[PDB]
């Protein structure tokens, strides 16, 4: 002579979902800048004497007498 | 006769959903600069130009 | 009285669990490609000019 007791209390909340996966890599960076050009003055300083010697040697050669 | 005791607690709920994907990463850094000419390279190009126009130099330097 | 009743039925299941945490931030992208090298043309430009100048200077002495 006993009635079954009431249903029990609500169970515990479920386990947390698994952590999300890492995001995709970002896009490639931009192209680097183009290479810097030597100044006219730098080129003139580096090549002035060379051009002069060559012209000198050639003028001399073309005036030779045999 | 007295009533029985309340039942046991219910089962643990359902495991939640997976979390979302993380943010995308930042853009990479810029590439390295192009190379500038070295002094020696500059000299080498000038000598090439001289040789490539030697003919024009001779025609200009020709005597009567 | 008499005998007590059996234990009642189980309770209902608890709520669903919270959703997982958001993932880690993605890594930086890779470096961009290198910039283009300075071409030789800007050197040729000046060499040709110098060559012209000095040929003229020479010719001037007539």
């Amino acid at each position: 002579s006993g009635p079954p007791g009431p249903p029990g209390p609500p169970g515990p909340p479920g386990a947390r979902g698994q952590a999300g996966v890492m995001g995709f890599p970002g896009p490639p960076g931009p192209p680097g800048p183009p290479g810097k050009e030597a100044s006219e003055q730098r080129i003139r300083e580096l090549c002035g004497g060379m051009i002069s010697e060559q012209i000198a040697q050639l003028a001399a050669h073309l005036r030779k007498p045999l | 006769g007295p009533p029985g005791p309340p039942g046991p607690p219910g089962p643990p709920g359902a495991r939640g959903e997976p979390g979302n994907i993380g943010f995308p990463g930042p853009p990479g850094p810029p590439g390295p600069p192009g190379r500038a000419p070295t002094d020696q390279h500059i000299k080498q190009v000038c000598m090439r130009v001289i040789q490539e126009h030697f003919a024009e130099m001779a025609a200009s330097l020709k005597r009567p | 009285s008499g005998p007590p009743g059996p234990p009642g039925p189980p309770g209902p299941p608890g709520a669903r669990g919270q959703a997982g945490v958001m993932g880690f931030p993605g890594p930086p992208g890779p470096p961009g490609p290198p910039g283009r090298d300075a071409t030789d043309q800007h050197i040729v430009d000046v060499a040709l000019k110098m060559l012209q100048e000095q040929l003229a200077e020479v010719a001037v002495s007539a």
